[PDB]
């Protein structure tokens, strides 16, 4: 029973993402390149990688149905504290079970001046995620989803959210009982909200460790504007 | 605070 507004919703939110997303990894060249040999030495890398990543997030939540309708505010609050958790869910579309300069593994991961504490679970995270096999349409509507969250800190306006968000997870649960064959749709919208819940944990952690890279003006230095405003200063 | 860069990017 996928209703006409549905099936709309699924066709804008594939092709924003396709407008957001280039998984030739074009834009990867304009970025200070990676040094493996090496202290913070792919900070500066992963630091551009990030500062990118959130414009094209951006781009991408400009164009979910219903988010036009929120104040600049809350879409601001939405977006800051959303940023890293779409990025690490866009990013297992390029994640790999099995360029090699913009393959990234642990060691990289770490000379950004990351710890097991997070690269772990992330990996876990991105391991799990793939395990869901998802459809593209199930793909681009749990980042929606995500952006969307009524409950984030600072939201204003939770009812609004709550009610675009409700619009999208409708979406997201026929489309999996119409579309998704079993096994394959056993509890998968669960198992979706949960990773869902994996992200803010991933969230959680990653901003305490951002703020101990921070810290030091340093390591600062070698960040982004965009990612000192978003990610915090 | 403030975020003109996030800001402007929202359009
Ligand atoms: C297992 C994760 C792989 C890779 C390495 C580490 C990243 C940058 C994660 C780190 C925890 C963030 C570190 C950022 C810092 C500011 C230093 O704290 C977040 C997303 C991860 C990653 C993202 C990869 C992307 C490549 C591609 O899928 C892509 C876009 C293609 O245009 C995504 O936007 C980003």
């Amino acid at each position: 029973k996928l209703s006409e507004e549905q099936q709309h919703i699924i066709a804008i939110l594939l092709d924003a993402h396709h407008k957001t997303y280039d998984p030739t990894y074009a834009d990867f060249r304009d970025f200070r390149p990676p040094v493996r040999m090496s202290p913070l030495s792919m900070l500066p890398h992963l630091a551009d990688l990030v500062s990118y990543s959130i414009q094209k997030v951006i781009g991408f939540a400009k164009m979910i149905p219903g988010f036009r309708d929120l104040t600049s505010d809350d879409q601001i609050v939405l977006l800051k504290s959303s940023a890293i958790e779409v990025i690490m869910l866009r990013s297992n579309q390029s994640f790999t079970m099995d360029s090699q300069d913009y393959k990234y593994d642990v060691t990289d991961v770490s000379k950004a001046g990351h710890t097991l504490e997070l690269i772990e679970p992330l990996i876990k995270f991105q391991v799990g995620l793939k395990k869901l096999n998802l459809h593209e349409e199930e793909h681009v509507l749990l980042m929606a989803i995500c952006i969307v969250s009524p409950d984030r800190p600072g939201v204003q306006d939770a009812k609004l959210v709550e009610a675009i968000q409700d619009r999208l997870s409708n979406t997201l649960q026929t489309y999996i009982r119409c579309r998704h064959p079993p096994p394959g749709s056993h509890q998968l919208y669960a198992k979706m909200i949960q990773k869902l819940a994996d992200l803010r944990s991933l969230n959680e952690e990653h901003s305490k460790q951002y703020r101990s890279l921070s810290f030091q003006p340093e390591n600062s230095m070698k960040l982004t504007p965009l990612v000192l405003e978003v990610f915090g200063n | 605070k403030n975020h003109p860069m996030l800001m402007n990017l929202l359009k």
